[PDB]
C-alpha cells in the first residue's frame, strides 16, 4: 500500500 | 511461435508471483487515478497498461507474437517513468520489475 500515493510505499 | 508465447506466459506468471510481489503490486491492476488523487494521470498517460490487462489479453489469445506482448509490458513501465519523478518509490519498484522482465525476456527460445 502507499503511505503517500506513488511517493512512499508502506508494505 | 506458440513456443515463444509460452515463454511470454511464463514471464507473466513470474511477474505475478509472490517472489516479486514486493515491487510488482503497483502494477497488478490499472492505476486508480481517482482513488490516489492523481487527477492529471489520464492527461499525461494516454495508453494505460497493467499486468491484469496483459493477463486478460494472454488468456484471450490476443497476442500473436512475443514482440506484441513485450510492447505492452514495456508500455506499462514507460507510463510509470513518464508520470512519476524518478525519486518516488514507484519508479524504483518499476525499474526492479523491469529488470526481472528484460533479463528473462532476453532468454527467448530461438
Amino acid at each position: 500500500w502507499w503511505i503517500i500515493p506513488k511517493v512512499k510505499k508502506g508494505c | 511461435s506458440s513456443e515463444q508465447l509460452k515463454h511470454c506466459n511464463g514471464i507473466l506468471k513470474e511477474l505475478l508471483s509472490k517472489k516479486h510481489a514486493a515491487y510488482a503490486w503497483p502494477f497488478y491492476k490499472p492505476v486508480d487515478a481517482s482513488a490516489l488523487g492523481l487527477h492529471d494521470y489520464h492527461d499525461i498517460i494516454k495508453h494505460p497498461m497493467d499486468l491484469s490487462t496483459v493477463k486478460r489479453k494472454m488468456e484471450n489469445r490476443d497476442y500473436r507474437d512475443a514482440q506484441e506482448f513485450a510492447a505492452d509490458v514495456r508500455l506499462m513501465f514507460s507510463n510509470c517513468y513518464k508520470y512519476n519523478p524518478p525519486d518516488h518509490d514507484v519508479v524504483a519498484m518499476a525499474r526492479k520489475l523491469q529488470d526481472v522482465f528484460e533479463f528473462r525476456y532476453a532468454k527467448m527460445p530461438d
